């Protein structure tokens, strides 16, 4: 019961990515990495606008974003790519098609993004409010090491659960399984997130690459 | 609603089939772990000396000799898994709709589901000090497991850490029965051919689980969501274990995997 | 194919566990 | 580093 309003979360989401990125008339990894760095800056902006995030100890705010940026960004670009054919759409306006993802040695994880995230979000018509709540759930992860008050982070996570649940009930009353189907997108996001972090550890390691560097 | 009585009948069917397939329930394990039973025999293994005293007290029984301790233990866990896969297969086949799925899809669901279920049920057998083994006939300490030589001394630690947090949900066997069914009917497994009938079955199970939790844990708020969030941790436990195995195979002489596990793990993540 | 790469699971699923 | 600064702003 909206100690965590879904209207605000939707606001925080709508605060990124406009029409002007038509285009500006390949190396997918550098393109993806460049989109990542860009979106890392807007991620702090997103987080500030998620209810009660700012009200948390600052060091905590730092670790939550340190722990979840990875999944938080993958969640966003995946949902943005719902209408695209065999690819993703970056926040810089570029497409990455799968063949260049294979060409760059990252085909396997890339195809997982397409099947376990994008295609699933498309088939259920996940909405932006839903996407924002899931990201907030990923944000408020109380097992992250270094947290001063994990039970406060757990409390916030649980408020997203109740509020997202209420939202799905009101908006989609003919789909009583909707709230569970949303939460069940998270295991694939975690797996993908982990594999992606290893690939970046690798690209950092060989010098294939600023805010992003800090995050790694 | 009028869906409620069939959702309770489904819960009950699953519980009954759980009791049929899994010899050591959580209810029985807790009685043992807290000392309640009277047929309370567990041989405790906490060092090399007690391991020697208790090893023969611990299924498919023979003696392939000369392996070091860490390897015999790591491999005992493997043979327990072999048994678990068989119990879980039986249980899966009792879930209404499962045996009517394409047989390729049945394979895929088991392939990607068994370890998540194994680690779930392993929690039922754990407390913060150790784990029950050989159906309650022994108990092996967490410190003992952690004392094994690299890389075998850390393979259990993520499983104890999961169990500590999982067990705080205080689920019972009736709850677990439905949750396990939910994990098997996962429509996100790679290579599924027919996703829709799987997700339809899973939706019904998920409705059954929510109702179970609401009735059985009426004071535990958002229990359903917190449980479903554990599927994310379970997925990570499994993918991290797979990776550890990949090191091990590239660096440990020739521990061979049991053929059932060879088939499960081949092309898994 | 898949079931061919999973002979044992395939048998368990269709026939059950032998004694 | 950046993250810290960006938060306090
Ligand atoms: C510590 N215990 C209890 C069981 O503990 C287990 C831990 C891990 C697994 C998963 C196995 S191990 C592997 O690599 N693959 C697998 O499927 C399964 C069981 C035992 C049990 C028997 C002998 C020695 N100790
Ligand atoms: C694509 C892709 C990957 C992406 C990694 C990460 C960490 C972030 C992407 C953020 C975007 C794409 C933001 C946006 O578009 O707004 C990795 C390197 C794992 C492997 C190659 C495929």
């Amino acid at each position: 019961n909206e100690d965590m309003p879904v209207e605000r979360i939707l606001e925080a989401e709508l605060a990124v990515e406009p029409k002007t990125e038509t285009y500006v008339e390949n190396d997918p990894v550098t393109n993806i990495c460049q989109a990542a760095d860009k979106q890392l800056f807007t991620l702090v902006e997103w987080a500030k606008r998620i209810p009660h995030f700012s009200e948390l100890p600052l060091d905590d705010q730092v670790i939550l974003l340190r722990a979840g940026w990875n999944e938080l960004l993958i969640a966003s670009f995946s949902h943005r790519s719902i209408a695209v054919k065999d690819g993703i759409l970056l926040a810089t306006g570029l497409h990455v098609h799968r063949n260049s993802a294979h060409s760059a040695g990252v085909g396997a994880i890339f195809d997982r993004v397409l099947t376990e995230l994008v295609s699933k979000m498309r088939d259920m018509q996940m909405d932006k409010t839903e996407l924002g709540c899931l990201r907030a759930i990923v944000l408020f992860n109380p097992d992250s090491k270094g947290l001063s008050n994990p039970a406060e982070v757990e409390a916030l996570r649980e408020k997203v659960y109740a509020s997202l649940e209420a939202y799905c009930k009101h908006k989609y009353p003919e789909q009583p399984g909707r709230f569970a189907k949303l939460l069940l997108r998270l295991p694939a996001l975690r797996f993908i997130g982990l594999k992606c972090l290893e690939h970046l550890f690798f690209f950092k390691l060989i010098g294939d690459t600023t805010f992003l560097m800090e995050m790694l | 609603g009028p869906e409620s009585a069939d959702l309770r009948a489904l819960a009950k069917h699953l519980y009954d089939s759980y009791i049929k397939s899994f010899p050591l329930t959580k209810a029985k394990a807790r009685a043992i772990l807290t000392g309640k039973t009277t047929d309370k025999s567990p041989f405790v293994i906490y060092d090399m000396n007690s391991l020697m005293m208790g090893e023969d007290k611990i299924i498919t029984p023979l003696q392939e000799q000369s392996k070091e301790v860490a390897i015999r233990i790591f491999q005992g866990c493997q043979f327990r898994s072999v048994e678990a896969v068989q119990e879980i297969t039986e249980y899966a086949k009792s879930i209404p709709g499962f045996v009517n799925l394409d047989l390729n899809d049945q394979v895929t669901l088991l392939k990607y589901g068994v370890h998540e279920i194994i680690y779930t049920m392993l929690a039922s057998l754990m407390n913060k000090d150790g784990v029950l083994i050989s159906e309650g006939q022994g108990f092996m300490t967490r410190e003992f497991l952690k004392s094994l030589r690299k890389p075998f001394g850390d393979f259990m630690e993520p499983k104890f850490e999961f169990a500590v947090k999982f067990n705080a949900l205080e689920l019972d066997d009736s709850d677990l029965a439905i949750f396990i069914a939910v994990i098997i009917l996962s429509g996100d497994r790679p290579g599924l051919l027919n996703v829709k009938p799987i997700e339809d079955i899973q939706d019904n199970l998920l409705q059954a689980l929510e109702l179970q939790l609401k009735l059985n844990h009426p004071e535990s708020s958002q229990l359903f969501a917190k449980l479903l969030q554990k599927m994310t941790d379970l997925r990570q436990i499994v993918t991290e274990h797979v990776q550890l195995l990949q090191v091990i195979k590239k660096t440990e002489t020739d521990m061979s995997l049991h053929p059932l596990l060879q088939e499960i793990y081949k092309d898994l993540y | 194919s898949l079931t061919e790469r999973h002979k044992i699971l395939h048998r368990l699923l269709q026939e059950g566990s032998p004694s």
